[PDB]
């Protein structure tokens, strides 16, 4: 069915903007914790080795 | 924050164009204005007369 | 104007014509104010 012009346009743009970045920060704070765990992997190896 | 000002930045980027397109708006509508001034004021003359 | 939502200016435009300024029947080759002439007994017993 056929509608009509959205109310509030830059409200919209500005929640999906957000929700971009919220994934973005949550996903490079996993990476930054995945580098931390190879870092401490390699360091035990060594000790072990 | 780098994302956020980079919206902002193209938003008013983009408003002062189209207020570059009001103020074009408003000469047009001045300068008809003027011709049609200038007609009332001969009109003026010649009922005098 | 701005770069959110409601940042709007109004620019108010009016009907600019004859109408509107009055002039419709700007007659000024008319007559004017006419004496009218004095009525006779044939027009009176003309108006019944």
């Amino acid at each position: 069915s056929a509608g009509s012009a959205t109310t509030n346009p830059l409200a919209a743009l500005d929640d999906a903007i957000s929700s971009i970045d919220k994934f973005r920060s949550s996903l490079g704070a996993i990476q930054n914790r995945l580098d931390s765990a190879v870092t401490n992997l390699n360091n035990t190896t060594t000790n072990l080795s | 924050i780098a994302n956020r000002f980079t919206s902002n930045i193209k938003g008013l980027t983009q408003a002062a164009r189209n207020a570059n397109d009001g103020i074009s708006v408003a000469q047009t509508t001045e300068g008809a204005l003027s011709e049609i001034n200038n007609n009332l004021q001969r009109i003026r003359e010649l009922t005098v007369q | 104007v701005g770069a959110n939502d409601g940042e709007t200016i109004t620019i108010d435009l009016k009907k600019i014509d004859s109408d509107t300024l009055g002039l419709n029947g700007f007659n000024v080759n008319g007559k004017g104010t006419i004496t009218n002439k004095a009525a006779t007994v044939s027009d009176l017993t003309s108006a019944g």
